[PDB]
């Protein structure tokens, strides 16, 4: 690993019958336990539900 | 993003130990108003880039609830308990979603973390806690978001033992 | 396969009423030993053929349990309760999985059924019960299976009312 | 009042068998809006009179909910599943409380029925169902009530087996 | 059992901090599975909650 | 709908980290409420878990 | 014994504020193997002595489980989340019971704490955490025990906000 | 409150059909959040289940 690690993400799902896709990328300090990222809804946007339910999956 | 945790007190790092192979996690989050959010995630290391692949199934969220009405105000910080079962790492947590009028909606996270290394190759951590804080900013309505998280893994230092356990 | 139900006592058929458009259903099944099985299903009518598309995420099943040890003996017959919530049809049921030694492992099914027709175009059923029986034969180990189900929708005729209710 | 059940299909009667020693039952009912109702009951026979002694602890009912606002309209009929677990009889049920505006509030009953007779003197029933209907009349507000129940224990005759099972 | 059987009931409880006591008297047909009863709240009345939550206990 | 109705099914999922795919074909009487079907595991077989957990989805 | 908590960061103390009137608490603890433990407690001040009165109803504990087999090894330290709901204080927590062979059995505590003081006389705390450590010594088998507890109420200092939240 | 405070407890319960009663006596430091107590099973002993289930109620 490194002092700062980058990451990328792809996400697909269905919530209450609504299909969506998300992508993301970010960075963090693995040993300090901090991180930041951007998430874009690429399919099924604008999200018809609170994004908060996806936070722990991102 | 379980690779990004600060481990104190010499607690073994199940996740960092798992590379280059990586790990998976699986979770069902049960909401107090009847919603369910289920996820499977794969974590791999491609060169020096971490790759996350996530599958989501959510259901039974009330139409009039803060989730489907899109009126949630983000999460409170939370605590997860983690311990070995069946040779893999299990996690359990309660989280609280901020709602209009200074109210909260709670949920329970049932998680299993699975290393892609065999159990014989890892040092398994003892029972411990992971403190987390997640903060979200909505850049563009339903399209663009930013997310920050800080996480620390620890034993219980705040309330000390008389029997001399951590 | 919710199209295949015998409706008695003039109870409106939410599923048959939904065609040609069809319907979806979503479900999380919570197992008493900590397993979760979440599903989303799409039901469409392609001329004279019904088409089912299913997505499944299951997690937290104990390694030593009948599910992961592959020692289940099939399901007992079950009863589902169904009633309108938020302009769609909700279903709730308990099922019992047969286990070695004449034991049972119970679970709860949390379902929402969603017509692809608008609610205004449909006659919503009142609170009722669906009796189900599912039988499975394993033709080839872990490869080929055959499944039978019988299902009836009814009111409570067995225990009659004094207040003249259904 | 489990003594009052009509048994069909040669299903043994765990409750009536328990006399003269009688039986107890214990239950937690979990409500979907966060309430819990826990009870322990003792059933004895005193000459030609059955005697019930009940202890109740209910908690976490929402102040704004139909229970605490006293706006409940009675129970829908229900179905209980019953089966042996470790020498006693367990019962599991979902019930639905009628609420204002044709809505329902569901709950789950987790019951253990315990005969005071030794297991050597008892015929334990196979997996079966109990249909229940409870109707209440409020005669004087918060003071005087009347309750009627009808109950039948059966197998699943409504949906027949292809394997000739019960 | 006799084809008609009487029963009597005493109940004590606390719900959301509210203490109460009830008595009951009923009869039914044990083999036919039907029964009727009267319930009186003798302490903590009038009940500050829906009686329905006590129905399965009576 | 006709008095005897055929159906086909495609299924994909993950259980405890095990990915699998299934296909199905069946028939039933919509108005009598009876049906039978065949299920084949086309990917991820032989299933390393009890098929019974998939029964209500099939 | 909620009177004994160290409050930091200017968090108001719901329990100490309740004197001289005192407070009650009510709880259902749900165990992952199917047991339920329900309690109601009354806390009063009598001169310079605190008086606790406790009512307990426990049920559905598996006969084979660590509880009924009396093979439990005490609790891990735990974290409770607390926040206002409808003018009273609610608490939610997960706990883990130490079992034979380095195993754990988890449970969830659903609590409502109710001051006997009018709401007009009380400062309600914001969302916060209580860290608890309980240690038990069995002095004489099934008859005499000693219990120690340490508790601290705090915000999440371990994982800081980037927005200046608590 | 005084920086050291005593307490006493009475407990009555039924667990899985077993009735019991306990008494307790303890003291602690209310503002420091520490406490110790003795618990005696006065009825229904020796306890036929793990005392740990009663810990959060003491």
């Amino acid at each position: 690993l490194t002092e700062t690690m980058p990451f990328r993400m792809t996400m697909e799902g269905t919530v209450n019958g609504h299909h969506f896709k998300c992508t993301g990328k970010g960075e963090g300090n693995p040993f300090e336990g901090t991180q930041d990222m951007k998430i874009e809804v690429i399919e099924g946007g604008p999200l018809p539900f609170a994004f908060d339910i996806l936070s722990t999956s991102c | 993003s379980k690779t990004f945790i600060k481990y104190v007190s010499g607690i073994p790092d199940y996740f960092k130990q798992s590379f280059p192979e990586g790990f998976t996690w699986e979770r069902t989050t049960t909401y107090e108003d009847g919603g369910f959010l289920t996820a499977h995630q794969d974590t791999s290391l491609d060169g020096d880039c971490l790759v996350y692949k996530v599958k989501i199934l959510g259901n039974n969220f009330p139409a009039d609830g803060p989730v489907m009405q899109n009126k949630a105000g983000g999460w409170e910080p939370g605590c997860e308990i983690l311990y070995e079962v069946d040779g893999v790492l299990c996690g359990q947590s309660l989280m609280a979603l901020k709602c209009p009028g200074g109210r909260h909606l709670n949920c329970r996270l049932h998680t299993t973390y699975r290393s892609k290394k065999p159990a014989s190759a890892l040092k398994m951590p003892e029972f411990h806690f992971e403190d987390h804080r997640i903060e979200v900013k909505e850049v563009q309505k339903g399209k663009h978001y930013e997310q920050y998280e800080a996480a620390v893994a620890r034993y219980c230092d705040a309330a000390p033992s008389k029997l001399g356990h951590h």
